């Protein structure tokens, strides 16, 4: 949404 | 009053976790070798200041805790210090020991780099009363730590969760200056000092990137995000 890719990136592995 | 066997083991995971950075010649190498124009420069920032983002998240995801933290807490740290911490890596990387009149050489660049007139001093003053301290890189990699989980944030719902976190880590650091410095009984309460005034960066930050003496103004997505900028 709005910390999209900053959400992604602490969500990924 | 010398670190225990549990702080042994924060300091020296904190040190392996900070090492992952990149390595502050290959910075200062590049600044140096040659001057750039305000646009090429401007670019090397948006480069640098993407890769600084993405390196910060994977340090931040290892910190003892923060992955049990509520994750919309856990995105209001990370948002909250991205630029914090980007000031003080680029800090530490200035007050580098180089060879005779390359420092020199490197605030000139950096001062016709693009920046700003009214965003030269205050950065250089905060780059200076940095390196005064004459800090070591635990220390650096403690304050970047502590930086990080800072719990009086804004738009943090669980600040005790946070404290907890944090703690740990100001008392390493505590223990860390109680001998680096004998002879500086406030170099403890000086670094904590330094973190107010890292504060006042984020004041402007959006406006150091906009106000780049450039024709135009061009952000990467995950930039446009943690600074606040499009
Ligand atoms: O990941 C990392 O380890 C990392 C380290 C350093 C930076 N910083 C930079 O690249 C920029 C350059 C970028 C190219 C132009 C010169 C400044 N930078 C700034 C500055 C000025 C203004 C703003 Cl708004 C932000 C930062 N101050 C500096 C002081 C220095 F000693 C230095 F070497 C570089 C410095 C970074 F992004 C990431």
């Amino acid at each position: 949404k709005d910390h999209q890719l900053l959400r992604y990136l602490l969500d990924k592995d | 009053m010398e670190l225990t066997p549990d702080q042994q083991t924060l300091l020296h995971f904190i040190m392996d976790s900070y090492n992952k950075q990149r390595m502050p010649q290959e910075i200062t190498n590049k600044i140096l070798k040659e001057a750039f124009s305000a646009e090429e420069n401007f670019l090397i920032l948006t480069e640098m200041a993407t890769n600084h983002v993405q390196v910060l998240v994977e340090f931040t995801k290892k910190l003892p805790g923060f992955q049990t933290l509520d994750h919309e807490d856990q995105i209001a740290l990370l948002k909250g210090s991205a630029v914090e911490a980007m000031f003080l890596r680029s800090a530490e990387i200035f007050n580098k020991k180089l060879p005779s009149g390359h420092s020199d050489l490197l605030e000139a660049r950096i001062r016709n780099s693009g920046i700003s007139d009214e965003y030269i001093t205050p950065m250089f003053s905060f780059y200076k009363s940095i390196g005064e301290l004459k800090m070591t890189q635990e220390e650096y990699a403690l304050l970047t730590a502590i930086v990080i989980l800072s719990p009086d944030r804004q738009y943090i719902k669980d600040r005790e969760a946070v404290e907890k976190l944090q703690e740990p880590l100001l008392d390493v650091l505590q223990k860390l200056c109680k001998i680096h410095q004998p002879e500086n009984p406030q170099h403890f309460a000086c670094l904590l000092g330094r973190l107010t005034e890292l504060r006042t960066f984020n004041h402007h930050h959006a406006e150091m990137l906009m106000s780049w003496r450039v024709n135009d103004h061009k952000f990467t997505p995950l930039l446009c995000e943690i600074w606040d900028v499009q």
